[PDB]
RNA sequence: UCAGGGAACUGAAACAUCUCAGUACCUGAAGGAGAAGAAAGAGAAUUCGAUUCCGUUAGUAGCGGCGAGCGAACCCGGAU
RNA sequence: GAAACGAUGACUGAAUCCGCGCGGACCACCGCGCAAGGCUAAAUACUCCCAGUGACCGAUAGCGCAUAGUACCGUGAGGG
RNA sequence: UGUUAUGGCGUGCCUAUUGAAGCAUGAGCCGGCGACUUAGACCUGACGUGCGAGCUUAAGUUGAAAAACGGAGGCGGAGC
RNA sequence: AACCGAACCUGGAGAUAGCUAGUUCUCCCCGAAAUGUAUUGAGGUACAGCCUCGGAUGUUGACCAUGUCCUGUAGAGCAC
RNA sequence: GUAGGGGAGCGUUCAGUCCGCGGAGAAGCCAUACCGGAAGGAGUGGUGGAGCCGACUGAAGUGCGGAUGCCGGCAUGAGU
RNA sequence: CUUGACUGCGAGACUGACACGUCGAGCAGGGAGGAAACUCGGGCUUAGUGAACCGGUGGUACCGUGUGGAAGGGCCAUCG
């Protein structure tokens, strides 16, 4: 919804959705180094179907 | 009823837990949210003829330091 | 990764002149005074890291 | 004649009546009949819990003017500061920018607000000039 | 008391006489059952993974030791 | 129409901020209409030039247990 | 909230043209403006009422009423 | 075509259900009333039509048995 | 003021109702599900799974045989 | 073949055209052995006394056995 | 003997409705051990854990509302 703009629901040029990796963001870390760079790019297109509708008109 | 302008006309009341903080608290949060009232004082003065009425403390200062449409 | 009154600790990290956070799990049990290791900062890499703080 | 006037042939179908149909009793048996509460989104399912901030800005944006567009067709009318509106950049609201897409050699002189590297590196190697506001 | 029938997974992912790719996971095991042969690596969890592309070789010695290998297909 | 006072059910699938909503209702004053007005202003061109109204900007800037949700103004096109 | 500015309830309480208010903490530049006095049709809203029309009803419809707030219910407000 | 005698066959309807002739709901009978709608310059898709790398107007103006004008703006056109 | 663990009337107000009941004109073609995971979740909901329509693809489907490997049940056995 | 999806259509009010019919009698109501794959549609006969089919297109307050559904009328319990 | 309990990355697969989760050859900055092939991005593996949000802390210099700065915000760590 109108909250979700700056957070990544983000839409691509192929009409797909940007949702990457949450694994640990801020709190609770101190495991490995590339789980920390485990923060990704990414998505799935199952719940992308109704995702954009949150963001719909404002691309 | 004051001298110049009016009286009462009041606001609501807010009170907040997590009061203070480190200025850079986690956050401030709310509790009260209720309506509130306001009033003032009265003394005896006269103009054009003898009266008593009421006196705005501001206009009390005013009437005291000068006679603008009134005297004591 | 939970924290409290307990033994060991999670102690923060820094370098000579280089600015980097290792943040590794240390332990006060057998020995902790020197947290000293060799880790690699912003640019030069290749430095000794005193995690004592 | 209006009476001999035909239909669209397949523009519309008739609407949907749920009265009758001899064994239509519509929607879902329990739960989700009668409500105006359906509501596909919401914070409940896997949108929150998703970890982003960044920050919103979206500042200056420019007209994208295709090179292929500029070259090839028309006259090289020497676009500059006015005629360009008729050249289909139509925006206002924003300044104009030139980027490189199509390849044909032409002498061309254009006033836009900014351009890319291989854009100016293109226009001149075929000869020309590209102006920028001072 | 009682609790937790566990999911785990295991099994042998790529069976014998199957053509794999470089990077495919051949065997998911727990200890060392299947030793990595020629063309085959073994992860820290003792998972067997493929180094290069080719065909899957199964080698049976009477067990206790047995081998997942990769021979070229081409 | 303006003004003094001002809910709750309800939504948030519970509920305190929040929303319902300055909604309902009470009250006060006035007319055929009211309100509003002749910049200590919008605004970032050293432009615009009283107010109201419609379009549009725009679900955009933004507000928010950053949750449910709420949501402008300048420019520009007008009626006058 | 970094909360500017308008607005007052209580304490306070400056300048006046080499001056004062603003420009979203604040500072300096740089602009925009000159508060503490008033009135001001028009374009806007509404329909007790009159006129005209309608892919509006036509006697279980259409307003409650092809007139009745009557009969009838209630102490009453009210319902009808 | 109407009525009939005899033979064979034959567990109302609806709803709710794992399962209904059900000794589970509903209903005296017949009229008549009676339930998937409407809205927004919204979102998405299918079909159809006009122009087609272009496509369109809104408020409003003007004629109004009749409709034209009105390019403010919107959508394509570049992405990360 | 003939039903008071908060009177009555009008109103907000078509309060909400994950609950119950009902939802009418025909034929034709297909054709399910009561499983999995999460849920202040357990008669509720989101995603998947299973149904249909349309487009694209175009045998990849299905069974059955041959080849190839993987498994430790039945049986059995007593070598831990 | 149940939810569900897809396809063709029937009937009813209104509207625009088209064709017409009606005091030697309209719609409506009454009966009826005919027509059509169904919704349904005609033929004639009886009622009626002022209006109305057919075709095409468009718009719907458009189709009832149920809701302890609503207004009405009339039964059963009974000459108790 | 040492700080590979590394930094910038991921060919390709296991697994899950999703979100997570898991293994991993190999490119580079670079390191440590070995004479060398070479090994090392924690620990024989399998449990030793928790999304978002709001905030504390170090680093970087993108945003910063007329302009130059700052407040505040953003990104890379990271603590609760
Ligand atoms: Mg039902
Ligand atoms: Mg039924
Ligand atoms: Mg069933
Ligand atoms: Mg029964
Ligand atoms: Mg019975
Ligand atoms: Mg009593
Ligand atoms: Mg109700
Ligand atoms: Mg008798
Ligand atoms: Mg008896
Ligand atoms: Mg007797």
């Amino acid at each position: 919804t109108h909250k979700m703009a700056k957070r990544r629901i983000k839409i691509t040029g192929t009409g797909k959705v940007m949702a990457f990796k949450s694994g640990k963001r801020h709190q609770n870390t101190g495991k490995s180094g590339d789980e920390i760079r485990g923060k990704g790019k990414g998505f799935v297109l199952a719940k992308a179907e109704w995702a954009r509708m949150k963001l719909m008109l404002p691309r | 009823t004051g001298k110049k302008n009016l009286v009462v006309n009041s606001v609501i009341r807010r009170g907040k837990a997590r009061a203070d903080g480190g200025v850079g608290r986690k956050t401030t949060g709310i509790t009260k949210r209720v309506q509130r009232a306001n009033l003032h004082k009265k003394a005896i003065r006269e103009n054009g003829q003898v009266k008593t009425v009421w006196l705005s403390a501001n206009a009390l200062r005013t009437l005291s330091k000068g006679p603008y449409k009134g005297i004591e | 990764a939970k924290d409290g009154p307990r033994i060991i600790v999670k102690m923060e990290s820094s370098a000579g002149t280089g600015f980097y956070y290792t943040t590794t799990k240390n332990r006060r049990n057998t020995q902790a005074k020197l947290e000293l290791k060799k880790y690699d900062p912003v640019a030069k890499k290749h430095v000794v890291f005193r995690e004592k703080k | 004649g209006s009476r001999k006037d035909r239909k669209r042939v397949g523009r519309g179908p008739g609407g949907t009546d749920k009265t009758a149909g001899r064994g239509h009793k519509g929607q879902k048996s329990r739960s989700g009949a009668g409500k105006g509460a359906f509501f596909e989104g919401g914070r409940s399912r896997l949108i929150a819990r998703l970890p982003k901030r960044g920050f919103n800005n979206v500042g200056t944006t420019y007209e994208v003017v295709k090179l292929s567009q500029l070259q090839d067709l028309e006259d090289t009318t020497f676009d500059r500061d006015t005629l360009e509106a008729y050249r289909l950049v139509r925006r206002k609201n924003r300044p104009v920018k030139l980027l490189a897409s199509g390849e044909i050699s032409r002498a061309v002189t254009v006033h836009v607000d900014a351009a890319s590297a291989a854009a100016i590196k293109a226009v001149e190697a075929a000869g020309g000039r590209v102006v920028l506001p001072e | 008391n009682g609790r937790d029938s566990n999911p785990k997974y295991l099994g042998v992912k790529k069976f014998g006489g199957e053509v794999v790719k470089a990077g495919n996971i051949l065997v998911r095991q727990r200890g060392t059952k299947f030793k990595a042969g020629q063309g085959v690596g073994m992860g820290r969890d003792h998972t067997l993974f493929a180094l290069s592309d080719g065909k899957v070789v199964f080698i049976n010695k009477g067990k206790g030791a047995r081998f997942i290998s990769i021979e070229a297909a081409q």
